[PDB]
């Protein structure tokens, strides 16, 4: 799994983030090894909806405000 | 700048026109709804639809611009609708603000409570005159003839101090409401 | 011509990168690389600051002071990650401090 | 040496755009002012524990420097296990 | 204490009666500091002259108000109604406490008319030269003669393109 | 008479605290407890006190939750307790791991 | 008022009723327990799931190490082993 991982970064070696994923992408993989610190992983692309309002970028009520 | 440079043509060249000789109208994003707040008419503020009536002659980033600027003091509510008020600067003390109770000035009151805190009582906030003191138990149609009779025993001196010591209060009594 | 350009005296802004657009930037660049945020020497000068008041005589190693440094940024992240989603269960995105009383209190730290 | 005996001084400035690159590594888009004063607070707090343990095991091999491996039996010992610096 | 609400009111009084009441003659007792933020017109407010220039109309006065306005001032900062800024050159800088962050720097904005009183001097070599360039403030130079457009001027006025001319034709 | 909504819930607030009890009904809980390790295992038997020890297990972790559930509560304005407090409460606890 | 009138049941167990036992009633008094002031009404089919998914978790641990003993009967021994292991440590059952 780490490998694949590796193959999407495009990169062949699996650099210590290539080892954080495929760990906590996978709950399984997750439910061993989860209270643990991987040296130099990175952490998961997990953002919340409410950080991207969009809604024309502008006032909830009419017209740009 | 463009927004105030190829835009200045705008008010360069608008059918209508403003800040010429005479009041005839009112400088644009400055100043214009300043009297259609100042002829008034209205209890708690004006309203969007309102003001978009009052115009006729961007609302919400100039009603913010003119917050920035500072000229702008409002009240809140939900079934009034806009609520909009200029600077006018009455009374800005406004602590009662009545709604149904209230405390007359806060101060005379309290002036009646720190008697009670200092003698025996020291009752919870609620005030009354001096009698109290002496029978904490009192009741209407019983606790106001010794008053009377208080009154008619002191003398004109002391009654016409009565009489012109709180027209100081009938004055105030004015400054915060504004009206009745 | 001229003006309006990212050069502006006492002119109105056109609204461009509104409080959210470089966190959203920020947040992809700093989640797609591994590294350490904090300074290295000064947290190198706080574990020394912290453990002489417990024991004198006392050194660190380079990979001592690695390692504390890099459970202690995990440790700091994996916080936010709960804190954070305190904020969008009370409709902020502020992370206020009255996040950190809840999020230390439901796990036995504080 | 040794002029140094009382913890009254504090060398923990951590810097406000460190805190800013961990708030927004974890999601986080606007941090009050209030904020990093804590956020050093709980960073001394999680420090202070896990190096209880790490003198603790110091003292008992009687040694001078702390090594990673220490390190590493503190750190699994809290529940929270650091992997590649030891083992 | 007594002296606060019986005695003074006494012979401040009559000039309390002459000062604000229901006839709108006046500003009230907390709000002159509120009048001279809106007359200064200026950076800031001067701590004494621009307030007692601003208080010289009839108002109560010899009863000790040279330290009733400290000690009404003394309570106005609470509920965030005016702030300061620093200076060299003015002997106070009380002004309104608004939404502008209350620790701006100075800047510059002026909004007047100075070409209004131009078109005199384009009546000069057209129609006549009354003035002899004397008045040129705000209630001067209306004793007629004074005009700038047709009969819609003073209505809602238009700036009257090639339309109000084919409008006037009908 | 009638008691207004929440003036009974501060008494009973202050009663089951003291207590000493079991708030799980005992008869469906061993009906509970049976077939979840039914599937799990066929053949099985069930002492009297594994059942009461797994409803304390169960009713403490519960009663523990609604704690720190309560204090998801206080977070926002709202005194209700809703989903949105339990499924936040677990993941900060750790319980959906 | 007489008879069921409707929403009455006269059918217990059969292959039913062990989650839906826990009533309305039961979920407030554990509520109650920790300290509550008001529920919402999605917190009681919510609390079946949640106590569900702990029991699960437990008995899972628990069927196998009855197993390993080669004995069919299930112990307190077992499953406070498992609570143990998951971090909430049962006393009292120590025999």
């Amino acid at each position: 799994l780490a490998g694949n991982a590796a193959r999407d970064n495009k990169k062949t070696r699996i650099i210590p983030r290539h080892l954080q994923l495929a760990v906590r992408n996978d709950e399984e993989l997750n439910k061993l090894l989860g209270r643990v610190t991987i040296a130099q992983g990175g952490v998961l692309p997990n953002i919340q909806s409410v950080l991207l309002p969009k809604k024309t970028e502008s006032s909830k009520s009419a017209k740009s405000k | 700048m463009t927004e105030s440079l190829v835009l200045s043509p705008a008010p360069a060249k608008p059918k209508r026109v403003k800040a010429s000789r005479r009041s005839a109208s009112h400088p644009t994003y400055s100043e214009m709804i300043a009297a259609a707040i100042r002829a008034e008419k209205s209890r708690g503020g004006s309203s969007r639809q309102s003001i978009q009536k009052y115009i006729k002659s961007q609302i919400k980033l100039s009603i913010r611009r003119l917050l920035a600027a500072g000229v702008l003091k409002q009240t809140k509510g939900v079934g009034a609708s806009g609520s909009f008020r200029l600077a006018k600067s009455d009374k800005a003390k406004r602590s009662p603000g009545k709604k149904k109770k209230a405390v007359r000035r806060s101060t005379s009151p309290k002036k009646a409570a720190r008697p009670r805190k200092a003698r025996s009582p020291a009752k919870k906030p609620k005030a009354t005159a001096r009698k109290a003191r002496k029978k904490s138990r009192a009741s209407p149609k019983k606790a106001k003839k010794p008053k009377t009779v208080k009154a008619k025993s002191r003398k004109a001196s002391k009654a016409k101090k009565v009489k012109r010591s709180k027209p100081r209060a009938k004055s105030g009594a004015r400054k915060s409401p504004k009206k009745k | 011509a001229r003006k309006s350009a990212p050069a502006t005296g006492g002119v109105k802004k056109p609204h461009r990168y509104r409080p959210g657009t470089v966190a959203l930037r920020e947040i992809r660049r700093y989640q797609k690389s591994t590294e350490l945020l904090i300074r290295k020497l000064p947290f190198q000068r706080l574990v020394r600051e912290i453990a002489q008041d417990f024991k004198t005589d006392l050194r660190f190693q380079s990979s001592a002071v690695m390692a504390l440094q890099e459970a202690s940024e995990a440790y700091l992240v994996a916080l936010f990650e709960d804190t954070n989603l305190c904020a969008i269960h009370a409709k902020r995105v502020t992370i206020m401090p009255k996040d950190i009383q809840l999020a230390r209190r439901i796990r036995g730290e504080r | 040496k040794r002029h140094r005996k009382v913890l009254r001084d504090n060398i923990q400035g951590i810097t406000k755009p460190a805190i800013r690159r961990l708030a927004r590594r974890g999601g986080v888009k606007r941090i009050s002012g209030l904020i990093y004063e804590e956020t050093r607070g709980v960073l001394k707090v999680f420090l202070e524990n896990v190096i209880r343990d790490a003198v603790t095991y110091t003292e008992h091999a009687k040694r001078k420097t702390v090594t990673a491996m220490d390190v590493v039996y503190a750190l699994k010992r809290q529940g929270r296990t650091l992997y590649g610096f030891g083992g």
